[PDB]
């Protein structure tokens, strides 16, 4: 997939989100961790509770990590091509994981912006995150 | 002899679109390939459309189909002839179709700019002309110097040029040029550094704007501090109000905001209770002062409208004297 | 799956303000709309070709609104879901042959249509709750194909 | 007998086998819990892929590496033991192996071989069934056998959209995903479905069969080999098996 009409829609969102993505990273990272506990594991050396610094964090660098994606939108594998290969070699997370996380953001989206989520953005920004996913896991072995 | 024929197909007129050459009742294309605007030139005279304005690859008419007749061409823009410019020889090439080169022409394009509902006549929104319907820029990396190219192409002031609409809405339809990059000497905008025609992933919530001014009215005020050193800063530019909103707004260019009044340094970000100063719909947007400049207008690339920030807003400065 | 008290009194006390006529329509057109492949399941729906006409489908409104009656079915008997579905999940598996997986997509489509009409009351708590509803009822439909 | 199913046909798509309808589709699963598939093309031989028979194991591992750490089943829920394993001599230019039983399977309803074709079918807009026991759209290991339908793709049209250009000195890599498809004149492409369904992880060594209707009959046309074509990239890419049967009819006869 990946249209024109879906990348203008995906930049758009984005870009009006602008600097709370951080924030909505963390967010959506809670409500992963408190929906779907068996991904905690991947995690055992941090704190996981509501407000941890530490979740905060790491929640920002996930957001900023996306916004580069955005902002280089077409040439994705090579944006993305150091994180993959962390993600596959050294964390060896299981792809379901990355769908679970992309569905939280999702609904932490849907649940902050209430005019900004009509069905095309939605889907949209589902392809967007599916698109990352699928270059995050397409180095499993 | 003259059984060579040249035409251009698709590009809507009969002055745009992918060179096609027929050979020996065959049409075919040529590849982008070291193509550049000797060879546009040379092709826009040959259709007595006028001058080279762009060439692209199979980006802007779609790929062709067909031989690629010629490859590595090296001629100078004089040649009477494109298949008189020097080549390998016919169908030996090192290109794909994803390489097949297009031009578009000035009497196939049809090329004019004009300000809309600005304030004045060298403030608002920039608009193109192109094959008869206006259009609008997005303004990513839209800069200083094409706001300063689009101001002396209008023949407005170009002491001070700011980035931005004013009282400009969005536009609508199509956004023409995206990534405009100018070195401030170019004749006019379309002979900036631009991406291809028509790919882009703008919105019309971008849209360039310029505002030119000769710097005679430009105005620097704080309001509401209980002196006019201190307040909310408020900004008058060509007698339209506005306020400088707080995101990248530090200590340097609230300095830069006092040293402008003569009041020394900017001393407290701080809240004070004085008046009522009214609110607004127009921003100026500071990317950033060195904090050096002797004036706010000298610091680059500042916007002037065009954004609207979130309740973070109205940012407020307190300096000793 | 167990629910315990406070889980479910969050979820009823959440439930008892969902709009039943529209959330479903709702659910189900963003779930056609974000994931196309389910138009196969509803040729007879007619014009299932852009965002407008898939929201604005009366039929599609219609069948959304006995969806979600279902949901609201099986959120009165947490207990015994197992028969509550049983015909549903005989329809849905050995007539129409519709992967299961697509009951797990429709509920997570819904968590996103309540997290939208709902905003900050759809906390994190609420939230894990909702999805282990969602999970033991899609686990309960899909009980035919075994 | 070959290409003969009982009940003929009318991954995260759609389309379950809900009556079976693929007797040749067999799933493999490694020793760290990864489905992929497998084809029947005999009462004892399979066709995988390389890359499927190299997973769990570093880029230097045999045969007799590989063989123990297996377990395949067929039909349902039959487990089956293998014998061996011939890796193909080349795995530049083709993604091929080949898995021996210990046993003959029995023939029944649910379990029987493909047949090899005879013709070259891959022509452009002929619509194939793949079946796969591949990820879904949550990316989890389906629980059912599905199966989508596919049409052949234009060979130019996959070299652009994998690679820079059709001429070898002026390619550059330009994979929608990390890795790269391999893509010569051994192997062919396609697109996906028009309700925008594709496969994805796990769906490779599955069959792109292809139901000739004029004789009834079901043939393996391809051999999935590039299984990263989620819904993010345009087509997978296939191995011919027309161009691999000689060394199939050879390696059975030896
Ligand atoms: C779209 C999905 C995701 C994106 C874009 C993403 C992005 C990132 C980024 C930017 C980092 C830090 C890299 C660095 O500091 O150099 C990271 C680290 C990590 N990620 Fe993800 N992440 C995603 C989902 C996940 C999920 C769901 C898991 C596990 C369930 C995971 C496992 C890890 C681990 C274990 C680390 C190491 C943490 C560290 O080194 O501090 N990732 N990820
Ligand atoms: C996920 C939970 C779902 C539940 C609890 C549910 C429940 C229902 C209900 C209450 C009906 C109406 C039966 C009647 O009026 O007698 C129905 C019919 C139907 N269901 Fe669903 N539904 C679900 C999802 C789906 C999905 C995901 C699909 C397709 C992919 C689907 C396909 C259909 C169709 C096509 C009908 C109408 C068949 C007809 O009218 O002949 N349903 N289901
Ligand atoms: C802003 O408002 C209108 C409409 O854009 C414009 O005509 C006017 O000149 C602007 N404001 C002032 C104070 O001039
Ligand atoms: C995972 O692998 C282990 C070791 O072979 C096995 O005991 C277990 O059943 C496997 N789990 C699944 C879900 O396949
Ligand atoms: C393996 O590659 C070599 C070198 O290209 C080639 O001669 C040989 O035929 C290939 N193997 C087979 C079985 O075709
Ligand atoms: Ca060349
Ligand atoms: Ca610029």
């Amino acid at each position: 997939v990946l249209s024109p009409a879906d990348k203008t829609n995906v930049k758009a969102a984005w870009g009006k989100v602008g600097a709370h993505a951080g924030e909505y990273g963390a967010e959506a990272l809670e409500r992963m961790f408190l929906s779907f506990p068996t991904t905690k594991t991947y995690f055992p050396h941090f704190d996981l509770s509501h407000g941890s610094a530490q979740v905060k964090g790491h929640g920002k660098k996930v957001a900023d990590a996306l916004t580069n994606a955005v902002a280089h939108v077409d040439d994705m594998p090579n944006a993305l091509s150091a994180l993959s290969d962390l993600h596959a070699h050294k964390l060896r997370v299981d792809p379901v994981n990355f769908k679970l996380l992309s569905h939280c953001l999702l609904v932490t989206l849907a649940a902050h912006l209430p005019a900004e989520f009509t069905p095309a953005v939605h889907a949209s920004l589902d392809k967007f995150l599916a698109s990352v996913s699928t270059v995050l896991t397409s180095k499993y072995r | 002899g003259s059984n060579l024929e040249m035409r251009l197909t698709r590009g809507g007129n009969m002055c745009s679109g992918r060179i096609e050459i027929k050979f020996q009742g065959r049409w075919g294309t040529v590849c982008d390939d070291n193509f550049n605007i000797d060879h546009a030139s040379v092709i826009c005279r040959q259709l007595e459309c006028g001058s080279a304005v762009s060439f692209s690859g199979s980006s802007n008419f779609g790929e062709g189909s067909g031989p690629i007749w010629f490859d590595d061409l090296i001629c100078n823009g004089n040649e009477s002839a494109l298949w008189n410019c020097k080549h390998q020889g016919w169908g030996k090439h090192n290109c794909d179709h994803a390489e097949d080169a297009g031009v578009i022409c000035s009497k196939g394009a049809d090329l004019s700019l004009r300000l809309v509902d600005g304030v004045t006549e060298c403030s608002g929104r920039l608009e193109v002309r192109f094959q008869g319907e206006w259009g609008t820029i997005c303004d990513d990396g839209w800069d200083s110097y094409d706001a300063a190219v689009a101001c002396k192409q209008l023949g407005c002031p170009t002491a001070v040029t700011a980035i931005g609409r004013v009282n400009a809405s969005k536009g609508f339809g199509h956004i023409w040029l995206d990534s405009v990059s100018c070195q401030g000497h170019e004749p006019a905008i379309w002979q900036c550094k631009h991406h291809e025609w028509g790919k882009h992933y703008c919105n019309h919530n971008e849209d360039a704007g310029v505002t030119c001014s000769d710097g005679s009215d430009l105005e620097l005020r704080l309001r509401g501090g209980g002196s006019r050193c201190a307040g909310t800063v408020e900004v008058e530019i060509q007698r339209l109000l506005g306020k400088v909103c707080d995101r990248g707004w530090g200590l340097k260019e609230a300095d830069v905001v006092c040293r402008q009044l003569g009041c020394g340094s900017a001393l407290k970000t701080s809240y004070q209770v004085y008046s009522k100063i009214q609110a607004t719909n127009t921003w100026l947007f500071l990317s950033s002062c060195n904090g050096n400049e002797t004036s706010l207008w000298d610091c680059k690339n500042w916007q002037w409208g065009g954004l609207t920030c979130d309740h973070y807003e109205e940012a407020k400065i307190t300096c000793s004297a | 799956v167990h629910l315990t008290p406070e889980e479910k009194s969050a979820v009823t006390a959440l439930w008892g303000k969902v709009n039943v006529d529209e959330v479903g329509g709702e659910a189900l057109g963003r779930l056609l709309v974000v994931y196309p492949w389910t138009q196969r399941f509803f040729e007879s729906f007619g014009d299932l070709s852009t965002p407008d006409a898939v929201m604005g489908n009366p039929k599609v409104k219609a069948h959304g609104k006995k969806v979600l009656g279902a949901f609201s079915d099986g959120l009165a008997h947490l207990d015994n879901l197992k028969g509550t579905f049983a015909t549903l999940s005989e329809l849905h598996c050995d007539k129409l042959h519709v992967d299961p997986e697509n009951f797990r997509l429709l509920g997570n489509v819904l968590v996103c249509v309540l997290a939208h009409h709902f905003g900050k009351e759809f906390t994190p708590p609420v939230q894990a709750a909702y999805q282990k509803v969602v999970a033991g009822v899609a686990n309960a439909l899909a009980h035919k194909y075994h | 007998v070959c290409g003969k199913p009982k009940n003929p046909a009318n991954i995260l798509g759609g389309h379950l086998d809900a009556k079976g309808s693929f007797p040749w589709q067999a799933k493999m699963v490694s020793h760290h819990n990864l489905t992929t598939g497998a084809t029947l093309i005999n009462e004892q031989w399979l066709l995988t892929t390389a890359k499927n028979l190299f997973l769990n194991h570093s880029e230097n591992a045999t045969a007799k590496d590989i063989a123990p750490t297996l377990t395949l089943y067929v039909g349902k829920k039959q487990l089956v033991e293998i014998e061996k394993v011939v890796l193909h001599p080349n795995y530049s230019q083709v993604d091929i192996g080949l898995i021996k039983l210990k046993q003959k399977v029995s023939v029944n309803e649910r379990v029987m071989p493909i047949c090899l074709p005879s013709k070259d079918y891959a022509e452009v807009g002929r619509v194939g069934y793949v079946s796969g026991w591949g990820r879904n759209a949550n990316f989890k290991f389906t629980d059912h056998l599905k199966y989508v339908m596919l049409p052949v793709a234009d060979q130019d049209q996959c070299i652009r959209h994998y690679e820079g250009s059709t001429v070898p000195e002026k390619k550059t890599p330009k994979s929608p995903v990390g890795v790269q498809p391999i893509l010569n004149e051994h192997t062919f492409c396609a697109g996906m479905s028009k309700y925008q369904e594709d496969t994805c992880y796990g769906d490779a060594g599955s069959a792109f069969a292809v139901h000739d209707l004029e004789e009834d009959t079901w043939y393996a046309t391809g051999i999935l080999s590039f299984d990263k074509s989620c819904a993010v990239a345009e087509y997978g890419v296939y191995v011919k098996v027309t161009s691999i049967q000689d060394w199939v009819q050879k390696t059975i006869a030896e």
